[PDB]
């Protein structure tokens, strides 16, 4: 049988761990309690070699008798986290295959079918295999159905030591007991199970095979409840009856700071029951085993996970399947993303409705107003789908990414390659409807100029979005910024009303590295090029208002063209950095 | 209001003596009642409290004299009673009769000599 | 009981003087979990702690009791407080209620909010001497003296621990010297040994001649140990009613004895849990619940003074609001200054000055929507809690917020029109300065007044946001600069003649074009509809258009309720 | 809380200024209160909360705070203030005392 063995486990970077030594074998499952500054936390992301890069790590852990170094931490030790962020319009079969897609790469999806069902069958989900996940509050399924969702999904990788971190928190009391007899069930059928309990109940004490106790990082106790019981009550505490022995140890062993007095008596207290522990037989049985392991050379190989480094492509593609079934399957955004642009221009077309042709009234004013409005609308219209769309995403791929199947930066670019076309079809549809019906200069080439002019704009505010929530996790600042950053560009960048020639030098270099101006030079030379107006009075022609506001526009369509359609491959790269950068600084 | 003190004089160790506490110019069913003490070369230190009529007329004794010493008041003629056991050994002092603690010491009596 | 802090007080500064106040309900049946046959009787000395599933979906037992309630509002039984029959009168005037989240201003001390309330609680006979002693004994009965300078900020913030917090919160809510006190969960979120002070404090106020009830769904041992009464609540059915001690000896008697080292309460509360298998605990419960019962002033102007003064304290005392206020005002100030630089060799056009006064009047009601929006989402819990605890019936409180939000807009609207005149090169002189000036504070201010009432009239903060933006948007088209103020036929029109961004647009053209001849003044007001109103109906409209706003934020003030 | 009243002892005439400082272990808030211990035996409050004075106080007493250190300030001495005076805490049970100062003419 397995067996993991920790000696002198220390985290300074300020000591958050205080000689950690635990001894875990197959079979069994070992709780760990502790106050809010306990540390359990920290020691779960030791064992499993997530938070190490942050800080120095001290000790030595030994699996199966080989010490395992600190880059084998990861495909050793599986982590799950509390948060259980899984997409609402997906079915568990999907999401499980999906995930044995992303770790297992065999062949067939056969295998991997008889897997998914395998590990349904193991966990009792073969009757919510066919439903959507959703949420728990508006008809979808219970956590508790979430909890042993994620729970499949970790074992998917075929794990042997297995991480809670606080899996019974923010459940009920049922809910929270079935986790606790699951677990208890997965442990007993040979494998190694270490989670955290904040508050566990009373009933919990005799179905765990052993109990530790943490304080400030130092070990207080660690073994068998019987000799726990047996060891609390030879120090001098012994347990009333009907006191619920955890709460009652948890406070014995905590610190008050509420005073200066009684924290230095608890302190006091739990230094007194830890030099008891340290001279105690167990902590020297503990020793003695995990010696013996060290040296004893009879047990098998260091069992790791059955998954391989699969290819990029084949990873970018499943995840662009995930995500594109994702959006298919929920109605409401792809109702968002098809009609936002139409509400808009609906809006739009409640206040004009028509552009006459007369210089005193509503001849320049009209349409100079109204591509004002677009260019300030379609990257607002991007940046609110990707705030309603992204965040949960992003989430998802950051809780996938610490388990090592896919990258974050391929996530965006599936992200990017699955929202290219629904938003295409939305600024056609968009155009198609609104264009026409405003009336400005109808031509099929003058249309298909508008279309690429506010699809483009489209898709650089929807990147310059992805990549502000890249770098930032508040969404409300994000969409804060972004509503800043169009308006500054649309206001600065755009000649409509501001006459370039004529704006200081500072805001002229600033205005060539947005967006906006080459947007409204595209708009100016399309608009005023193949019409003339009358007053029956400043000007005449749409010739002269073209070079009053951009002169040599005419000459370099094309090169603004170039411009706007090259900028999106800069704001890709921008965001690929982001994500390279995002997943080490958190 | 005026607090007046009585009951001192020369006793052995280890035996009993009770001290008296007049008062009078305010309501005693009303106001708590406190016990101060001064060693000769020593600062203030209280010793127990006698609580209003609110509070069942419930007791309360320091750290040091928990048990040995039993504070009483007669509600019929406004006189409280301090009796104290396993005096004389370190229990001699200059014993005060204060009438609140929470709201500041004020209304000090006269005090005797145990 | 060893283990917890024995260094305490327990001496009682702040007793309930009168006759003891009773609480009998008697057969109480709630529909929408399904109270059934729910009966108790408490007096004036007693804690009753209600364990278990003491809610009935968004509302706790404790709500209905009181008379409040999410769910449902149909009753089907009698509920006497003080042998008087149920009413909202009743239990505003006598029942006190302590709601699990606090409301609390964090730029306040404890002294200075705790004489607030007071000031709202206590009647006008009482002169500053009694409402000060009154205070002080709230302060030294919680044993909240070695706190009271510091301040009470929620999180983000220094303040205090979160048991002061809860106890600043009962000294508000005790400071009126209730009868019947009324706790949700009070010990939610806290350290144990801060619960079990909790505890204790409560014990101790219910202790003086007070009833005090509890509700806490999964208790310690060290709390249910000090419990005085206890009632078991499953699913809405009552188990047990009783002593806390006494409980196992009835479960034992009855035939369910409790195991050695294990919780009494979790195990009563898990061994008639409802889950084919959802039937076969459901007549559990029943059968345990049918055996029990075979075995048994001041007036408005004092309250919008004082509601004016905290909102002075707590504005003035608000640093990074202020300074990233300040930040942003003067960045959009520069922004718009250096942008319109109208000093050097080349001077400002028509369309470029124009589109300046368009931008100085549009580009600012964007961030003063998020700032109202904001800052009015931040305390409607606490306005609507205030409101319904019975302070003030939303009179003077429109007038105080107000004018505590007056010196704020006008230093907001200083910081934002000082570097925009003067680097834009603008008319120069002092009148239209001064004009220009009160055009822009009028205009703010109804952008506010807007907000307020927008803010007031929808309960969800994305749909406000959303409404507010979609008038922003409404306004910004009506204006006279983007459809010409001409192609409007009967809805735009109509629009622009009530949105104030059209009217600021026209005032701030008349004032910098007032019989002013550039090259390529009197033309391009002769061809727009700009001419058509002078400057003082302008502002006249502005300030109708203001009290309009203000009239519908009231009237939404006064008559939707404020439900978070 | 231990109360550190500084100095010990303090000697000087009729019509200075003097001044008595009081350091607290903790943060009392403000509730600290002045004794006034005459030779004869009769103790009288002066100063209560360090900021009023009692019925009957001249009003030449007064109390300031600067931190956490009260001080007892005390102008125009007469020869009827030869006494001692004992700062005490009443924020916090249980109430403690100070050190004491022996001021004499």
């Amino acid at each position: 049988p397995h067996s993991l063995g920790i000696l002198h486990a220390s985290y300074s970077v300020r000591q958050i761990l205080k000689d950690v030594s635990l001894y875990v074998e197959s079979g069994q499952i070992m709780c760990i309690l502790g106050s809010s500054g306990s540390g359990k936390t920290t020691l779960l992301d030791a064992m499993s070699g997530r938070l190490g890069r942050a800080g120095t790590f001290l000790g030595e852990v030994y699996v199966n008798g080989r010490a395992l170094r600190r880059e084998q931490f990861q495909d050793c030790f599986s982590y799950v986290l509390q948060s259980d962020t899984l997409l609402s319009s997906l079915t568990v079969r999907e999401t499980l295959h999906y995930t044995a897609l992303l770790a297992i790469r065999r062949g067939n999806p056969g295998s991997f079918q008889k897997k998914v069902e395998a590990v349904m069958a193991e966990l009792s989900l073969s009757h919510v295999a066919d439903r959507l996940i959703g949420n728990y509050s508006l008809g979808g399924i219970s956590t508790g159905e979430r909890r042993r969702v994620s729970i499949a999904a970790q074992l998917l990788q075929d794990p042997k030591v297995m991480l809670f971190d606080e899996p019974t928190t923010g459940l009920d009391c049922m809910t929270a007991n079935q986790i606790v007899v699951l677990l208890v069930e997965l442990a007993r059928r040979n494998r190694i199970v270490v989670l955290t309990i904040h508050q566990p109940r009373s009933e919990l004490f005799q179905l765990f095979d052993k109990i530790a106790i943490l304080s400030f990082g130092e070990l207080i106790f660690c073994g068998t409840p019987a000799e726990m019981l047996d060891f609390f009550n030879d120090c001098g505490y012994p347990c009333p009856e009907h006191s619920n022995p955890f709460d009652f140890y948890m406070d014995l062993t905590s610190v008050d700071t509420q005073s200066k007095e009684r924290e230095i008596e608890t302190s006091k207290r739990v230094q007194m029951i830890e030099s008891a522990y340290k001279k105690s037989a167990i902590c020297h049985k503990t020793l003695k085993n995990i010696e013996r392991m060290k040296h004893l050379k009879t047990l098998p190989m260091v069992p790791f996970k059955t998954k391989d480094s699969p290819g990029v492509f084949s990873k970018l593609g499943v995840l662009l399947r995930r995500v594109t079934r994702n959006l298919v399957r929920n109605k409401l955004a792809v109702i968002t993303r098809l009609l936002q642009n139409l509400i808009m221009g609906l809006f739009l077309l409640f206040f004009v409705l028509r552009v006459r042709s007369n210089v005193l009234k509503g001849a320049i004013q009209d349409r100079v107003g109204l591509l004002y409005q677009f260019v300030g609308a379609t990257p607002y219209t991007g940046m609110l789908n990707a705030v309603n769309l992204f965040p949960v995403l992003r989430a998802v791929s950051d809780q996938e990414s610490q388990d090592g199947l896919y990258q974050k930066w391929q996530m965006m670019l599936a992200y990017a390659l699955h929202v290219l076309p629904f938003s295409v079809v939305a600024t056609m549809i968009f155009s198609s409807v609104c264009y026409w019906t405003l009336g400005l200069h109808p031509e099929v080439a003058r249309f298909g100029y508008f279309s690429a002019a506010l699809l483009a704009p489209h898709l650089i505010g929807e990147f310059l979005t992805l990549v502000l929530l890249g770098i930032v996790q508040n969404p409300n600042i994000v969409n804060s910024v972004v509503a800043l950053l169009s308006i500054a560009g649309v206001l600065v960048g755009s000649g409509f009303l501001r006459n370039i020639q004529e704006m200081p030098i500072p805001f002229k270099i600033i205005s060539y590295f947005t967006f906006q101006k080459y947007c409204s030079e595209i708009l100016v030379v399309n608009e005023f090029y193949g019409l003339n107006f009358t007053c029956g009075c400043a000007f005449t022609q749409g010739i002269q208002f073209i070079e009053k506001t951009c002169p040599g526009a005419t000459s370099r369509f094309t090169m603004n063209f170039l411009i706007l359609y090259s900028f999106i491959p800069a704001l890709v790269i921008l965001g690929i950095v982001v994500f390279k950068i995002r997943d080490h600084l958190i | 209001v005026k607090l007046v003190e009585s009951g001192g004089g020369l006793v052995q160790p280890g035996g009993s003596l009770r001290l008296s506490c007049a008062t009078s110019g305010f309501t005693f069913s009303e106001f708590f009642m406190e016990w101060v003490r001064q060693p000769p070369g020593k600062r203030l230190e209280w010793v127990a409290v006698s609580r209003n009529e609110a509070n069942d007329y419930t007791t309360d004794y320091s750290a040091s004299v928990k048990g040995r010493f039993i504070v009483s008041r007669d509600t019929s003629q406004n006189i409280l009673y301090l009796q104290m056991n396993a005096l004389r050994a370190e229990d001699t002092a200059i014993y005060y009769c204060a009438r609140d603690a929470w709201m500041g010491f004020d209304y000090w009596g006269q005090g005797t000599t145990v | 009981d060893r283990l917890f802090s024995s260094e305490s007080d327990n001496s009682l500064y702040f007793t309930y003087s009168g006759q003891p106040n009773t609480l009998e309900v008697r057969d109480l049946n709630y529909q929408v979990l399904g109270i059934q046959n729910l009966s108790f009787k408490v007096r004036s000395g007693q804690m009753l702690a209600i364990i278990g599933s003491s809610g009935c979906g968004r509302a706790s037992l404790l709500d209905v009791i009181t008379g409040r309630g999410h769910g449902g509002k149909i009753k089907s039984g009698q509920i006497w407080i003080n042998g008087q029959p149920s009413s909202p009168q009743l239990v505003r005037k006598c029942v006190a209620h302590v709601r699990q989240h606090n409301q609390l201003l964090p730029n306040l001390t404890v002294r200075e909010t705790l004489a607030f309330i007071a000031q709202m609680r206590l009647p006008r006979t009482f002169s500053q001497a009694q409402r000060d002693k009154r205070v002080e004994d709230v302060i030294a009965e919680l044993r909240l003296r070695q706190c009271a300078d510091t301040r009470v900020g929620n999180m983000y913030v220094r303040g205090l621990s979160g048991g002061e917090r809860r106890r600043v919160s009962i000294g508000v809510q005790l400071l009126w010297n209730p009868g019947i006190l009324i706790l949700d969960e009070p010990t939610s979120g806290l350290d144990s040994f801060t619960a079990h002070n909790l505890v204790k404090t409560l014990s101790r106020l219910a202790k003086g001649n007070r009833l005090v009830l509890i509700s806490l769904h999964q208790p310690r041992s060290d709390i249910f140990r000090l419990f005085d009464l206890v009632l078991l609540m499953t699913s809405g059915t009552p188990i047990y009613l009783g002593a806390a001690q006494h409980m196992v000896q009835y479960f034992t008697a009855i035939g369910y004895p409790c195991p050695r080292y294990s919780n009494p309460a979790d195990f009563y509360v898990d061994l008639t849990s409802i889950d084919e298998q959802e039937l076969a605990t459901r007549e559990k419960a029943q059968s345990l619940a049918a055996l029990f019962l075979e075995k048994v002033m001041p007036g408005a102007v004092q309250q919008f003074t004082t509601l004016i003064r905290r909102q002075i304290s707590n504005d003035f005392r608000d640093l990074p609001t202020l300074l990233e206020h300040g930040a942003e005002a003067c960045l959009m100030s520069m922004t718009i200054g250096f942008l319109y630089f109208g000093h050097g060799s080349i001077q400002l056009s028509f369309m470029d000055t124009a589109a300046l006064l368009f931008m100085i009047g549009a580009l600012i009601p964007f961030n003063v929507i998020l700032d109202v929006i904001s800052k009015c989402y931040s305390e409607r819990a606490m306005l609507y809690y205030e409101l319904e605890d019975g302070l003030y019936t939303t009179g003077p409180y429109f007038f105080a917020k107000i004018l505590g939000e007056l010196p704020e807009h006008c230093a907001y609207i200083i910081i934002y029109g000082m570097p925009t005149y003067w680097l834009a090169n603008l008319r120069p002189g002092l009148q239209p300065f001064l004009l220009h000036f009160l055009l822009v504070w009028l205009v703010v201010f109804c952008c506010r007044i807007m907000a307020l009432a927008a803010a007031a009239l929808l309960p969800t903060f994305h749909m406000a946001s959303f409404f507010s933006n979609a008038l922003y948007n409404s306004f910004y088209l009506a204006g006279g600069f983007m459809i010409n103020l001409s192609s409007l036929w009967t809805v735009p029109a109509w629009i622009s003649k009530v949105s104030f961004l059209r009217w600021c647009f026209e005032g701030l053209m008349k004032i910098q074009f007032s019989r002013r001849t550039y090259k390529m003044g009197d033309k391009i007001l002769s061809v727009m509809e700009l001419d058509s109103y002078p400057l003082y109906a302008i502002y006249l409209i502005v300030i109708g258009l203001s009290g309009g706003f203000m009239v519908l934020y009231y009237v939404s003030l006064r008559f939707i309720k404020q439900k978070p | 809380i231990q109360m550190t009243q500084s100095p010990s002892s303090l000697s000087a005439s009729l019509g200075e200024r003097v001044s008595l400082t009081c350091r607290a272990s903790q943060e009392i808030s403000g509730y600290l209160s002045w004794l006034q211990q005459k030779p004869d035996g009769t103790i009288q409050r002066l100063i209560y909360a360090a900021f009023s004075l009692d019925s009957g106080v001249p009003k030449r007493f007064s109390g300031s705070r600067s931190g956490s250190d009260y001080s007892l300030t005390i102008s125009s001495l007469e020869s009827e203030d030869l006494a001692h005076y004992y700062c005490l805490q009443y924020a916090s049970y249980p109430c403690t005392f100070g050190g004491g100062t022996k001021l004499e003419i």
